[PDB]
């Protein structure tokens, strides 16, 4: 049977931040 | 994580990348997060990592390994009447710890990374306080619910939904976990 495969994740850990330019 | 409850999530591997690696076993992506979505060849859901074990349901995980960067991962614990499944957490998660106020004001995590208020009401029940269509929380068991300081209170198991829209959700308490741990 085949494996369970992580396929994304969803990260709690983030806070606010301003997104860099670039 | 902490003060106010915010999540991103990020897709790691496509269709054809997830087959080879659900055969093979064998995953050499880098891992990060508290909540991992997984996929088996028949369905996809989450997986939660809480005090050092990725837990998920056993219904979507059933019994099977997870792949890893060492290949397949025999599961730690399985517990078919509390539908629950654990595994080593994955080298690179981050572990969320169980609650430790009683907190009967909870938050949902979906697979799409938005964190719905549920209020507890039967220690493993709560009513959705903005009730959302059924397919909205598919493919989101074995997510957490959250304290308002980001502690694992449960992981959701089922939805509670009446002509197709869900009023409340049932979960998997901690407690459980410990109780399967220690069972
Ligand atoms: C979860 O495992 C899933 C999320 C539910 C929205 N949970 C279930 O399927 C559980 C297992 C069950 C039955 N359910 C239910 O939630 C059902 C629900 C009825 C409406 C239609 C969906 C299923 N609810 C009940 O049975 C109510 C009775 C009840 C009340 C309390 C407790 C229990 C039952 O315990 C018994 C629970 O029995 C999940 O996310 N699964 C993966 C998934 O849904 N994947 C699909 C997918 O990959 N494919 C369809 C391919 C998915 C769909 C859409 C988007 C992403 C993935
Ligand atoms: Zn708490």
């Amino acid at each position: 049977k085949g494996s369970v495969v992580i396929v994304g994740r969803i990260v709690l850990s983030g806070k606010p931040a301003i997104i860099p330019k670039k | 994580m902490g003060a106010p409850i915010t999540a991103y999530a990020q897709q790691t591997r496509g269709l054809l990348g997830c087959i080879i690696t659900s055969l093979t076993g064998r995953d050499k992506n880098q891992v990060e997060g508290e909540v991992q979505i997984v996929s088996t060849a028949t369905q996809t859901f989450l997986a939660t990592c809480i005090n050092g074990v990725c837990w998920t349901v056993y219904h979507g995980a059933g019994t099977r390994t997870i792949a890893s960067p060492k290949g397949p991962v025999i599961q730690m614990y399985t517990n078919v009447d509390q539908d629950l499944v654990g595994w080593p957490a994955p080298q690179g998660s981050r572990s969320l710890t169980p609650c430790t106020c009683g907190s009967s004001d909870l938050y949902l995590v979906t697979r799409h990374a938005d964190v719905i208020p549920v209020r507890r009401r039967g220690d493993s029940r709560g009513s959705l306080l903005s009730p959302r269509p059924i397919s909205y929380l598919k493919g989101s068991s074995g997510g957490p619910l959250l304290c308002p300081a980001g502690h694992a209170v449960g992981l959701f198991r089922a939805a509670v939904c009446t002509r197709g829209v869900a009023k409340a959700v049932d979960f998997i308490p901690v407690e459980n976990l410990e109780t399967t741990m220690r069972s």
